[PDB]
DNA sequence: GGCTGATCGTGCAAAAGTCGTGCCAGCCGTCT
DNA sequence: AGACGGCTGGCACGACTTTTGCACTCGACTAA
């Protein structure tokens, strides 16, 4: 990493243009997440984190 | 005037700047509605 | 039969082991518990919008990015200045060195002229000095952002480049004798200098509540003192009803059996966490019998309390106590403080009084700040104050008391009136 | 055998730690 | 300008505290 195209990347978009919508796919959703939560737990009083 | 963040500070540097010359980006909110229709289990994207 | 004392007989054992349940119980979790009690309950099946905040405020972060991007800099200088907008503290210094700066950058063209004139860039900044990471390096830039106008400014000056060291250990006659300076006229010099606003980042940190949840609250209204516990704080454990009136009717000897084990684990443990409730409210009742004259006496006159003491006051064993006493935390009207805060060292005094560590440390407290600017109170001086208590303590000992308040050297604490 | 199941079960103790208080070695401020 | 003086500060031995690592054999039989 060079670092000056690096924040340049950060400011990028496509053209966007004809998007469409159907319906969903298990294996896509799994793709689209990164992790998966178990625990009904939300944050700490404790240490705030 | 929206939620745009990267618009924002670059319209007031060029006002300040007196460039004149308007940024579009693409508004926050519209991702926020994406993310929310993601949130279903709906497939949604944005092609080219 | 009769009353005696001989030493030799036959006996059983002590307390029957392996109460791993009680153990666990005794010891205090608090919302560790909770996290337990969720855990074993999610094990046992038979237990049971429009307003938003909306706030973004800079933290001087937004503030210090919205400068640099209204400031004219090259794409290199850009990313110099962002790079060191990064490493900045909460007080308003550099956390990374310049060395380290330019080995971040990475750049065989990034020179140390270049970082140099990025910090006086970074320096020509509101506040002055940001991210000196030096106090003499920000006191100078402050100097300099005055006018040369106001007098005893060269002197103020020369005192912030290399006599740093004098004022450290306070040394006004060394300061003199190096600097060569006017006698008694530097004083103002120096005040000048403690108003220099040291760590400006500081306004930089907004104040967060600490959310602090008690355990056990006292009110004492009008004498009749009365501990109670948070009713919201205290956990609650109910049995399925559903699943309960599903045993007997059950025709599979397998689920029959299922269905009675987790009913007895349940039994079992809704059990140990009613005793250890009840525990901890009987301790905390005694205690408040306790410090009901601690709390009489003040601060000040806390009396000495043993942890043996407090297990004498009630029937269970002092590993219970102590036990119960760990991540315990009540509330008082005077204030929050921890259980094991309340226990503390008998020191001997005279006539036999049993003196209180935590209490003597803060009479030595109260006497210290109550003390002359110019001629800071003396270890062996503070015998007479304990001889003037009319308790005996330890002078050789109280300088571990005043270290443990934090309380500087008196001669370090050795300053101009 | 192979543990095998089970009333009923509100310390304890023992090595470990930790503090209380004093006790000696150095150090600078100083004035002889 | 070298020595008293109180500080400072760690090191030591008693003196209070403390945490964890600890479940027999039942009363069912169990018979080869």
């Amino acid at each position: 990493k060079d670092l000056l195209k690096f924040l340049k990347a950060q400011t990028k978009t496509e053209e966007f243009d004809a998007i469409k919508i159907a319906l969903a796919s298990p294996d896509m959703i799994r793709s689209w997440s990164f992790g998966e939560v178990k625990k009904p737990e939300t944050i700490n009083y404790r240490t705030f984190k | 005037k929206s939620d745009d963040v990267n618009g924002r500070t670059k319209m007031y540097k060029n006002i300040v700047d007196g460039n004149h010359q308007m940024e579009p980006g693409m508004p926050e909110s519209f991702n926020v509605l994406l993310k929310e229709i993601r949130s279903l289990g709906i497939n949604i994207e944005l092609e080219d | 039969m009769k009353q005696g004392l001989q030493l030799r007989l036959s006996q059983q054992l002590a307390m029957t082991p392996q109460l791993q349940q009680a153990i666990r119980l005794l010891q205090l979790s608090t919302l560790e518990l909770q996290q337990e009690l969720q855990q074993a309950l999610e094990s046992n099946p038979l237990l049971e919008l429009p307003v938003y905040q909306g706030e973004t405020t800079q933290t001087l972060q937004d503030y210090l990015m919205w400068q640099v991007e209204l400031t004219p800099f090259t794409d290199t200088d850009r990313a110099i200045a962002t790079s060191i907008v990064d490493a900045v503290d909460d007080t308003g210094y550099l956390t990374i060195q310049i060395e380290d700066i330019v080995d971040s950058i990475g750049d065989d063209e990034i020179g140390l002229e270049e970082v140099e004139a990025v910090l006086k860039r970074i320096q020509r900044f509101d506040p002055v000095g940001v991210a000196a990471k030096d106090l003499r390096d920000c006191l100078l830039i402050q100097l300099s952002q005055f006018a040369k106008e106001t007098p005893w400014l060269e002197e103020a000056r020369l005192i912030i480049s290399d006599h740093l060291d004098l004022l450290a250990n306070h040394d006004f006659r060394t300061l003199m004798r190096v600097t060569r300076l006017k006698e008694e006229v530097l004083k103002e010099a120096v005040n000048l200098i403690q108003s220099l606003d040291p760590r400006p980042g500081q306004s930089i940190q907004t104040s967060e509540p600490e959310y602090v949840i008690p355990d056990v609250l006292v009110r004492k209204v009008s004498g009749r003192w009365t501990v109670e516990l948070n009713a919201d704080s205290i956990p609650r454990l109910k049995i399925n009803q559903q699943y309960a009136a599903m045993g007997n009717s059950a025709r599979n000897d397998a689920d029959g059996q299922f269905i009675r084990s987790n009913l007895q684990e349940a039994r079992w443990l809704i059990k140990s966490l009613e005793s250890r409730n009840d525990t901890l409210l009987r301790v905390s009742r005694c205690i408040v019998e306790q410090q009901q004259a601690f709390f009489e006496q003040g601060e000040e006159y806390m009396k000495p309390m043993v942890l043996a003491d407090i297990a004498q006051a009630v029937e269970m064993h002092e590993s219970t106590i102590s036990r119960v006493t760990t991540q315990k935390y009540l509330h008082s009207p005077r204030g929050i403080f921890e259980l094991k805060y309340f226990f503390s060292s008998h020191v001997n005094t005279e006539g036999g009084g049993e003196a209180s560590s935590t209490a003597i440390r803060a009479l030595v407290k109260k006497l210290i700040a109550a003390e002359n600017p110019a001629k800071p109170l003396s270890d062996s001086k503070l015998t007479s104050m304990l001889s003037e208590q009319g308790i005996m303590v330890a002078r050789r000992t109280v300088a571990k008391y005043r270290e443990s308040l934090s309380i500087p050297p008196s001669n370090q604490r050795k300053q101009l009136v």
